């Protein structure tokens, strides 16, 4: 029941090879004076939490700090250019400021150090089957820690030939609901990442990726006077169980 | 009370120089068509805003950042006149933004470079002040609305305990 459903061709992704794949982590902390974006203090704590975490999950983790908007695109393009033939998976964490945008496919954008945005739409489409053919039929995860929009949420009271399409196996986990702010303690770190790492510690071995982010969505939703609702844009075909030794 | 103001006085309204600079920009903005024509207006505001940001950092000071006990204060050797001259420059930005929003009633999604200067990021210093100015001018605003008083230069905005990002 528990262990049997892991090793299944129909219902779950196969993560047999060591390592699973590459794991880019863009961590924009220090922004320029011209943009006026405040320094995202405590994101280095979130960065190193995730860096150890994905390394524990057998990923070739690579942190790139304070990237400008053009370097973010060059960093993401070079990852997509790699030979993912031997690799089973791919992860892209982004820690930065964000904003609302006139989107077509995926909502949200993420700022560079220079202070001009890169849309999540554009970041995901770099890794599609046309552009990156090596990740064909392989899960492509995205964890976007950034603000959805300017709006602060108070909330409400509650009593206590093989057919496979080009945009397949995309998974974009949002830290906050589109059009709302992502919260962060300067000392502790982001609510999203703090809760993500804690839940990934306790429940990575037994539960799949979707089940993990349900706990993150629940744990983050109870927090604070101002509210935050994490979620994800799931386009996966199978369940993604992370490998641990 | 020395650091900030709750409600706007007669000193906080626009001077004849700022009023004349406002009326010229509003007239040039609406009658212009192409993006090439607005390059004179864009360089004014981006020079003005960068000068306005310097005026804040010279006048004001934020003590005890990233805590619950954050307090705003005026810098050493800086009078109440230096505060009110900044709030005049802050009023200019708000009142200019109002008239640009009036000029953009039809096509309300043009992606204008001049308007994006008056819409800064929600973590920034200027957003805190413009959101504060909007509450005092346009009456309350009613975003959340508690018993707490609004500061017309919000020095403690996004600088304590919980922050955006």
């Amino acid at each position: 029941a528990l262990e049997s459903l892991r090793g299944n061709a129909d219902l779950a992704y196969i993560l047999s090879m060591e390592p699973c794949g590459h794991c880019l982590i863009i961590n924009n902390v220090n922004f320029c004076r011209e943009s006026g974006l405040r320094t995202r203090t405590g994101s280095n704590i979130d960065c190193e939490k995730l860096r150890r975490r994905f390394s524990s999950l057998h990923f070739m983790v690579e942190v790139k700090g304070d990237l400008t908007a053009k370097k973010m695109v060059l960093a993401l393009l070079e990852l997509a250019r790699q030979d993912h033939g031997a690799l089973d998976c791919c992860v892209v964490v982004i820690l930065s400021h964000g904003c609302q945008a006139s989107h077509l496919q995926f909502p949200g954008a993420v700022y560079g150090t220079d202070g001009c945005p890169v849309s999540v739409e554009k970041i995901v489409n770099i890794f599609n089957g046309t552009s990156c053919p090596s990740l064909g039929g392989k899960p492509k995860l995205f964890f976007i820690q950034a603000c959805g929009g300017e709006q602060k949420d108070h909330g409400f009271e509650v009593a206590s030939i093989s057919s496979l399409p080009t945009p397949s196996d995309i998974f974009v986990s949002y830290s906050t609901f589109p059009g709302f702010v992502s919260w962060r303690d300067p000392k502790s770190g982001s609510w999203y990442v703090e809760t993500l790492d804690d839940i990934f510690e306790q429940w990575a071995h037994s539960e799949d990726l979707q089940s993990l982010l349900l706990r993150v969505a629940n744990a983050v939703s109870v927090k604070g006077i101002y509210k935050q609702m994490p979620g994800c844009f799931n386009f996966l075909r199978k369940k993604l169980f992370f490998k641990t030794s | 009370t020395p650091e900030s103001v709750s409600e706007l006085n007669h000193n906080h309204f626009l001077s004849p120089e700022l009023q004349d600079k406002l009326d010229v920009m509003v007239s040039i903005y609406s009658c212009a068509r192409n993006n090439n024509e607005l390059e004179e207006i864009f360089q004014e505001l981006s020079a003005f805003v960068s000068g306005l940001m310097d005026k804040r950092n010279s006048v004001f000071e934020v003590r005890n950042e990233n805590t619950d006990e954050v307090v705003g204060a005026l810098r050493a050797g800086m009078t109440i006149e230096d505060r009110d001259s900044y709030i005049r420059d802050l009023f200019f930005l708000h009142s200019l933004k109002v008239k640009i929003e009036e000029s953009r009633q039809g096509k309300e999604d043009s992606k204008c470079k001049v308007y994006n200067l008056l819409c800064p990021h929600h973590s920034s210093e200027l957003y805190g002040d413009l959101r504060a100015m909007k509450c005092l001018v346009e009456g309350c605003s009613d975003d959340f609305n508690p018993f707490d008083i609004i500061r017309v230069p919000d020095l403690t905005y996004n600088k304590g305990s919980l922050q955006c990002g």
